[PDB]
């Protein structure tokens, strides 16, 4: 899905099929480098886009004092009861979990 | 509801899951091994695979909720497209 | 918690909405019809209402109950700063004050909170009047 | 050591020490005063050597003399100027300016003379009246007046040919940032922004912007790859896309271009997208092709190669993105930044970020008098310059000698900085359709809360007009104009201030000093995690640990070692940067500060405070002990305030527990003429915006030194009174000294029916004792001109000067000038000057035939030393049916009939009201402050103390009103038995009286009959 830069010219290496050995291929322009591809996929297209905030959600955004701090639901895995929760930030109302007391950064939904 | 259905402009945007291309130039060893099944039935006994297929392969998914809101057919979007384009798109309907 | 069907036509974001502006313009009402009807007959605003002279029974259901909603662009109070319409609130605030609404009614004076959306939602209708001369003005004097 | 119920006079004792030393119109007098302190030092020190061509010369200026200011009074010796003769003579007030001058000669032969110039007359600067420079800066209270000037005049205003100007604060965008707004029509989708420049040196602005197209394009030249990225650089007509300007930068490799974009290599979500435009831009590779490319496009393309290497070599160094770097080696510095918009455009793009909002007011810098004149001083020193260029190379063919002390044209800077301040054409005279005017009002005269609420003010450049929520603090939202500017013209508050300016440097010579190894020094791997360090919208740095950096930096403006108090630190967290503003025309406000359960102001504090004479603990010991602490309008968008320390510490049911900071009464957010109304969260906020424009129009005495002054429309009262229900904050607003109307006894009755709906019947019997009986006085100009048609003062006999009316010539002296206690009438000649021609006639008449008397009459002479008279007719204005009356609750209203004594309604004790308000004005208009302030003059007239009318106040309800107004034997809703005017028979109903604070406008029956 994403970026293969070309080696020792450091490009952007386009797909290109072979039929002489009906094998796709990578391929550079400004030089002649190439590579056996290992994925057969050029690109995908989502359009639900139904993503996981998860991996946007950062563990820093725990020593805001802006942020609504409860002690309703306890950590996923430590046991520590102050959950800091929020907004998306973005077609929902979520709201996503974020522990305090550092060294911890967990996150998670309800 | 059928009279409902008939008067909004509706797209292939709206009803699509996910849009990807692969290079899949042998169906019976495609990259997805779950259309295996169905990709062998239209090619158990193959239509028009004449001279010569090229060798990519557009795989669109579809919706649950918004193809049975306006109960839309799997044929009246392979036909509609193998009708807008002619019969040199080789378009492959599946199931529901 | 997911628990709240979207009414089709909307999606769940505008059908909070018109689901909350439901819970305060029945409260805006409840507390608009036992305060004319608790008003006594020797009452000097019962006499410039009831006569009919002075229209406007909701401008002074305001003097002693509740001011109600406040609006700007007939929506309750975007959020200005980040997600916080003032820099008193927590952030995910859709709560019945922190976007506009109004306990107080001008007898018992107002929250110098809810003083500043006042100062809000009487701007919005500050400019239309400002507007709607250079409209009206304007037809009556082309149609002729 | 805590205040537990104590707070609301202790909160009234640090506010106290506020208005002391800081006052209410030092936004002025920083700001004015820092600009001839260092900013006409650095555009005289910036600005290049006049290096002119054998012989050469080189001319280089040095440190710059001021003076106090000073009349060089025409007969060949100079005098000094003190501002309440400046506006008798239409002078204008100003001081020389004096500057060393270096000069160098080359006379071939290498040996080369150099002279100097000590001191050199260049010319005038108009000082602002009261800031360091002035006359009256370095004088007490009792030798103030001494030169007939008032101690209670603000100032903030200089004269210009004799009237009083004020530089309004123009607000404009800021600059050094990022904007990705979004636009809705046009060929683009999620479009960028940024508007470069340094230190408000040279080079203006560039407006580079950085924009995705649309994916509504035709064909497979856009909508079969997708959407791509441009930058519209400047001095370039077209759209020169983005890999082509990293090319141009002196990189090769699309890792080494895509490294200075995106930071992450491992998310597939961004690097889709600028995957189409490294398509577009592909086929160029080598730096001497895409600078061929950029330069080719330019403001006369170049014809060799070797021109459009040339011409976008420095493009793209000197004029695209200033403020980075304008050496020649930052090329490396500015593929970060300029890179850096590409990933806020990709940012918005993706819904990954929210865009800006265009009218939040921690994107808008205000501007005072001292930024604007240097905007108007470096138009005009690169003049001074241009004639020095002019006045040498036409004396290069003589080479005899040279002369600058004949060569500096000193009427080029005291005139345009002349012209541009009297008019408002904000620049030069010679290109007039393209400054922006509006700056440099004129000055009202009125109540004394008008001349203060003249002075703090915004003005919006032209949705602009609603309310927007970053006004909680800064500006009043109840003031504002209504017409054809609503919302438009902001007033600020009382907290309010401005920002004056400071020098980067030595908060960059600390970061160093900590941590944060420069852009020099990252491989840029290391910057997905590192939270992203500016100052002044330039970014130098980042950093790993950032908590810590957040404490070390507050720590240092709550002890003020290093950083300013004037500086504010930003920490956004979920985009992960650190933002430092030094910078120049923000706005902040001083807030409590709350340390993790409780405040910081202890009970040893505001004892130390109380006593403010004889310990001078005021307010610059309470910033330095870290108390409070200066919250501009975009860290309030990262902080928690509480209204009151009261309610919002003690815990409840825990709505929220981790408050930063307090507030020091939540009523100061209101403006100069918006803290006038009593109880302004009872009203209908339509009057208290109507009222707050009403405060302007209502005459008073407003400053006490209109025995010298020769104004035209001086209004004044004979007896104003300090109101009966009053504010805490009148104290400080000055309206002790100084009030605005008469209270009267008034009641709430319909009668004879000459109140409708805004009328009020007066009371004649009242009228005759003074009541609002004031003075209205008049001013004339008179400039004798020799020229040769020339005139002079004298009296012209009737058959021997032309055309004139029969206005008999009786009052006229030996010479041609009333004597004062002269009653003029309506059309009679008070200055008879004649252009001599047998002569012409040109009488000055008594306009609007007013029939006053003639009170004061003065002789001097002009700039130029021509004759010149002012005088002062008065006349009294008794208030006829008319004249038009307002409470300080809304509700303008006219006088219908003027009843008597003998006819005025009486109560049971002989009170017959002076004003009887219509009862139907109450409740559509609705203010029923009026109906409270009203019960409360009839509490605090038999209580015998001043009432109590703050906002939010929270101990005055109208429920202790009436309780106190019960223990003296009235009815205890304020109503009262009147009883007939004519027949003497009781009134059926009650009438509600008692005594309100009455204004007199200037809308008078008499200024048009
Ligand atoms: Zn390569
Ligand atoms: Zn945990």
């Amino acid at each position: 899905v994403g970026i293969r830069f070309c080696q020792e010219c450091n490009n952007m290496l386009y797909p290109k099929e072979d039929k002489e050995n009906r094998i796709l291929l990578y391929a550079c322009r400004n030089c002649d480098y190439q590579q056996e591809a290992d994925n057969s996929c050029i690109y995908v297209n989502k359009i639900t886009h139904e993503v996981d905030e998860l991996t946007q959600i950062i563990a820093d955004v725990s020593q805001d004092p802006t942020l609504p701090r409860t002690e309703d639901h306890p950590c996923q895995k430590c046991g520590h009861k102050e959950a800091v929760f929020f907004q998306s930030h973005s077609d929902a109302m979520r709201l996503y979990y974020v522990c305090t007391a550092p060294h911890c950064g967990h996150r998670w939904t309800e | 509801k059928d009279i409902l259905c008939r008067l909004e402009h509706t797209t292939l945007r709206k009803v699509t899951a996910n849009t990807a291309i692969y290079y899949d130039p042998n169906p019976q060893s495609t990259v997805v091994a779950e259309d295996q099944e169905w990709v062998n039935v239209y090619y158990e006994m193959p239509d028009f695979d004449v001279a010569r297929i090229s060798p990519w392969l557009l795989r669109v998914e579809l919706d649950r909720k918004h193809m049975t809101d306006r109960k839309l057919t799997m044929e009246q979007i392979a036909e509609k497209i193998n009708a807008g384009f002619g019969d040199d798109l080789n378009c492959i309907f599946n199931d529901d | 918690n997911n628990e709240l069907e979207p009414t089709p036509g909307n999606t769940l974001r505008q059908t909070f909405e018109n689901q909350v502006n439901r819970i305060l313009n029945d409260a805006r009402d409840k507390t608009g019809s036992s305060a004319q009807k608790s008003l006594s007959e020797y009452n000097n605003f019962k006499s410039m209402v009831v006569s009919g002279a002075k229209g406007s029974k909701i401008n002074i259901s305001q003097v002693i109950a509740v001011v109600g909603q406040q609006n700007v662009e007939g929506k309750r109070i975007p959020f200005g700063f980040k997600h916080r319409t003032l820099p008193h609130f927590i952030k995910d605030d859709y709560g019945p004050e922190s976007r506009g609404f109004v306990e107080n009614s001008y007898l018992a004076g107002l929250t110098p909170t809810e003083f500043f959306f006042h100062a809000m939602g009487g701007r919005e209708g500050l400019i239309d009047t400002a507007v709607k001369t250079a409209e009206t003005g304007y037809i009556q004097r082309r149609l002729i | 050591e805590i205040t537990p119920d104590l707070w609301q006079e202790a909160c009234w004792i640090v506010i106290s020490s506020y208005f002391d030393e800081k006052g209410l119109v030092r936004q002025q007098l920083d700001s004015f005063d820092e600009f001839i302190q260092m900013s006409v030092q650095r555009i005289v020190e910036d600005a290049p050597p006049i290096d002119l061509q054998p012989p050469r010369y080189l001319l280089k200026f040095e440190q710059i003399y001021l003076s106090k200011p000073t009349h060089w009074e025409r007969d060949g010796a100079p005098s000094p100027m003190m501002p309440n003769e400046a506006r008798l003579r239409n002078l204008t007030y100003s001081a020389p300016l004096y500057v060393d001058i270096t000069k160098t000669v080359i006379k071939e032969g290498e040996e080369q003379l150099q002279t100097q110039h000590q001191k050199t007359f260049i010319g005038k600067i108009p000082i602002m009246l009261r800031s360091t420079y002035c006359l009256l800066n370095g004088l007490t209270d009792r030798d103030l007046c001494e030169l007939n000037e008032c101690p209670l005049d603000p100032g903030g205003y200089f004269i210009i040919n004799g009237s009083e100007k004020v530089l309004i604060a123009q607000e404009k965008m800021a600059t050094n940032t990022v904007y990705v707004f979004a636009k809705k029509d046009s060929k683009y989708a999620y479009t960028g922004e940024c508007r470069s420049c340094l230190e408000n040196s040279s080079r203006p602005t560039s407006t580079i912007w950085v924009s995705m197209l649309a994916r509504g394009g035709q064909g497979a030249k856009k909508s079969a790859i997708g959407q791509r990225i441009v930058a519209t650089l400047p001095y370039i007509k077209q759209e020169v896309p983005i890999i082509i300007v990293f090319r141009a930068l002196g990189f090769v490799s699309d890792r080494d271009i895509l490294e200075h974009i995106i930071y992450d290599f491992e998310d597939p979500e961004m690097m889709e997208m600028v995957k189409p435009s490294l398509d577009e831009a592909f086929v160029i590779q080598e730096q001497n092709v895409a600078l061929n490319f950029i330069g080719s496009r330019g403001a006369k393309p170049g014809v060799t190669k070797e021109k459009r290497i040339k011409y976008a070599k420095e493009v793209l160094q000197k004029e695209m993105l200033p403020h980075v770097g304008v050496s020649d080696f930052c090329e490396t510095k500015k593929a970060y930044f300029l890179g850096y918009m590409v990933h806020r455009l990709l940012l918005a793009a993706l819904g990954r970020r929210e865009l800006d909002d265009r009218d939040h007011y921690g994107n808008k810098r205000l501007d005072l008098a001292g930024p604007l004149l240097a905007f108007l001083f470096r138009g005009m020193f690169k003049n001074l310059l241009k004639e020095v260029r002019i006045y040498a190379q036409k004396f290069i063919d003589r080479g005899k000698d040279f002369n600058l002390e004949l060569a500096i044209k000193t009427r080029i800077i005291s005139d345009g900085l002349k012209y541009s301040l009297a008019t408002g054409n904000w620049g030069d005279q010679k290109k007039a359709h393209q400054a922006r005017a509006g700056v440099s009002q004129v000055l009202n005269r009125l109540t004394f809360a008008s001349t203060l609420s003249h002075l703090r003010r915004l003005n919006s450049p032209i949705k602009p007009r609603q309310l927007h929520n970053t006004l909680w603090g800064m500006v009043c939202p109840a003031e504002t104009p209504e017409g054809h500017a609503v919302g438009l013209v902001k007033n600020l508050a009382l907290m309010a201030y401005i920002s004056v300016g400071s020098q980067p440097s030595p908060i960059l010579e600390f970061l160093e000093e900590w941590s944060m190894e420069n852009l020099e020094e990252i491989s840029p791997a290391a910057i997905a995690d590192a939270t992203k360090i500016f100052v002044n919208g330039c970014w130098v740095g980042i950093h790993k640990d950032p908590e810590q950096l957040m404490n070390t930096l507050r720590k240092l403006r709550r002890q003020m070692d290093i950083i300013v108090s004037e500086v504010s630190m930003i920490r956004d967290i979920r985009e992960r940067e650190i933002r430092i503003y030094t910078d120049a025309g923000r706005i902040c406000r001083p807030l409590l500060i709350v340390e993790k359960q409780k405040l910081l102001l202890k009970k040893r504090h505001i004892d130390q405070l109380k006593e403010r004479e004889y310990n001078n603990y005021s307010w610059q010991d309470l910033v330095a002990s870290g108390v409070v602490e200066y919250i501009d309008t975009l860290e309030e968008e990262t902080v928690m305030l509480a209204m009151t320390p009261d309610d919002l510490q003690e815990k409840e049911v825990a709505y929220c527990s981790t408050y930063t900071h307090c507030e020091i009464h939540p009523s100061m957010i209101l403006g100069v003429c918006a803290s006038i109304i009593p109880f302004p969260d009872h009203n209908q906020s339509p009057r208290n915006t109507y009222q707050s424009a009403m405060g302007k129009q209502a005459m008073g005495v407003y400053i006490t030194n209109f025995h010298v002054r020769m104004d035209t429309l001086a209004h004044v009262l004979y007896y104003p009174q300090k109101p009966l229900v009053t504010t805490r904050s009148m104290e400080y607003l000055r309206f002790r000294e100084l009030p605005a109307g008469i209270n009267s006894i008034v009641a709430i009755a319909s009668y004879t029916g000459y109140n409708q709906e805004d009328s009020v019947i007066m009371n004649r019997s009242a009228v005759d004792r003074g009541f609002f009986r004031s003075v209205f006085y008049r001013s004339y100009k008179e400039q004798e001109s020799k020229k040769d048609q020339e005139e002079v003062f004298e009296k012209p006999t009737r058959e021997t000067c032309q055309g004139m009316r029969h206005a008999i010539y009786d009052k006229l002296d030996d010479d041609g000038l009333i004597a004062p206690g002269v009653r003029v009438s309506g059309d009679d000649v008070i200055i008879g000057k004649t252009v001599t021609l047998t002569k012409r006639d040109c009488s000055t008449f008594l306009r609007t035939s007013e029939t006053g008397i003639v009170d004061q009459v003065m002789v001097t002479l002009n700039q130029e030393g021509y004759k010149f008279c002012k005088i002062r007719v008065r006349s009294v204005r008794i208030p006829q049916i008319g004249d038009k009356f307002a409470s300080r609750h809304g509700q303008k209203g006219t006088c219908g009939i003027q009843y008597r004594q003998e006819d005025m309604p009486f109560t049971c004790e002989g009170i017959t009201p002076d004003i009887i308000i219509n009862p139907h004005a109450i409740p559509s208009r609705m203010t029923i402050g009026h109906l409270i302030e009203c019960l409360q003059g009839k509490v605090s007239a038999n209580k015998g103390e001043i009432g109590d009318a703050t906002p939010f106040n929270d101990a005055v309800n109208v429920q202790k009103i009436s309780n106190l107004l019960s223990d003296y034997g009235y009815h205890l809703r304020g109503n009262e038995v009147l009883y007939n005017g004519f027949t003497g028979r009781k009134i059926t109903s009650q009438i509600f009286i008692g005594p309100t604070y009455y204004q007199r406008l200037k809308h008078m029956v008499d200024d048009k009959i």
